[PDB]
């Protein structure tokens, strides 16, 4: 997992030769697509979309207690039927 | 040359022109400090689970 | 006269489709920037074809030599005509070639990684 | 009540007073160490000050 | 206090009168003081240390 925020402040920018007609109008384009939200939604579909993904005792802290109690239970009706049978035979 | 918080936007792009952005920032969630809360009435049964 | 876009291989940002040997053209490759550039290409109507950088690499300025490698150098030395690719705005990269407003915005950040015995109560003593 | 008692620790250091606040700590209004205080770089006084 | 990450993402720059030359030494200026971290020192002063 990622914790926390980010330490620094950075960014991916489209790149073109320098003294390029194609420099201000992509600029226009990214931050009209960013403005129309397109930009979110292409984020949110390929990391989230195409994505593969208390204080208390809980019993399991003291379901070894609760199987010796069982145990003990069980081994003494065992008993307890062993001597039955034995006085009866 | 406009030094201040102006936020870059399309508008602004097309009239004006803005350097890389100095420092970023987005909307998010303002909520009061947690307080202790007010105990239950059965909250002695709290250490133990259900 | 069609626009080469030069990007680097990187997910989710570019990605090689499981079909894209048969499949030819800008349909062998699907990502983040192929769509980003569909975007921009729509946007300003023209044709535009997709490759790969040779080397590999994002730019970086060799000071022995001052010879620009990657994507910066496919523009610099006019290879490629626009980039669309993860490229980090720093300064050696703006004083060369024109940046646009980043269109996504990062930053340094932690990644750490995210059941007891039966006879747990026990612990307290030792053996 | 007593693992509070035995958790807490007297402030021996300056940074233990920093960057505690329950016991306030002061200065002399003018004096050399005020502009001490004033004119650091360090920022456990700098946050001190 | 502040809850959650940012909802979107936007940025502050520094603006430029339109066909001006100060626009790409300005630029290269944040860029080069962005990268060599005096503005996460004057972030960090204005709003924690201070």
């Amino acid at each position: 997992m990622k914790v926390g925020g980010n330490l620094d402040s950075k960014g991916y920018d489209i790149a073109t030769p320098k003294g390029s007609s194609l420099g201000t109008p992509v600029n226009l384009a990214v931050l009209k697509l960013s403005e129309q939200g397109v930009l979110d939604k292409l984020k949110n579909k390929w990391w989230y979309d195409k994505g593969e993904c208390t204080s208390a005792l809980s019993l399991s802290n003291v379901a070894g207690v609760f199987y010796i109690l069982v145990g003990g239970l069980g081994l003494a009706m065992l008993v307890a039927l062993i001597e039955f049978c034995y006085k009866s035979r | 040359i406009a030094i201040a918080p102006l936020t870059i936007t399309l508008v602004r792009e097309e009239v004006i022109d803005f350097s890389k952005p100095f420092m970023s920032l987005g909307i998010s969630i303002m909520i009061k400090k947690p307080q202790k809360s007010k105990p239950g009435v059965f909250s002695f049964l709290d250490p133990l689970a259900y | 006269k069609t626009v080469v876009v030069t990007t680097i291989l990187e997910s989710p940002y570019v990605m090689m489709k499981k079909n894209h040997e048969m499949l030819e053209g800008n349909e062998r490759y699907e990502g983040y920037c192929v769509d980003l550039a569909a975007e921009i290409a729509k946007h300003c109507g023209f044709k535009y074809k997709l490759t790969i950088v040779g080397d590999g690499k994002y730019g970086a300025r060799d000071a022995d030599t001052k010879i620009w490698n990657g994507m910066v150098g496919e523009l610099v030395y006019g290879k490629a005509d626009i980039a669309i690719a993860p490229l980090t705005i720093t300064l050696v990269r703006e004083e060369v070639i024109d940046f646009s407003k980043p269109f996504m915005s990062l930053g340094i950040s932690i990644m750490i990684k995210k059941k007891p015995g039966v006879f747990s109560f026990l612990d307290p003593l030792a053996y | 009540f007593l693992t509070v008692e035995r958790m807490v620790s007297p402030i021996e250091s300056a940074e233990d007073l920093s960057k505690q606040t329950e016991i306030a700590y002061g200065t002399l209004d003018s004096g050399s160490t005020k502009e001490f205080f004033r004119r650091s770089k360090i920022a456990v006084f700098d946050k001190m000050w």
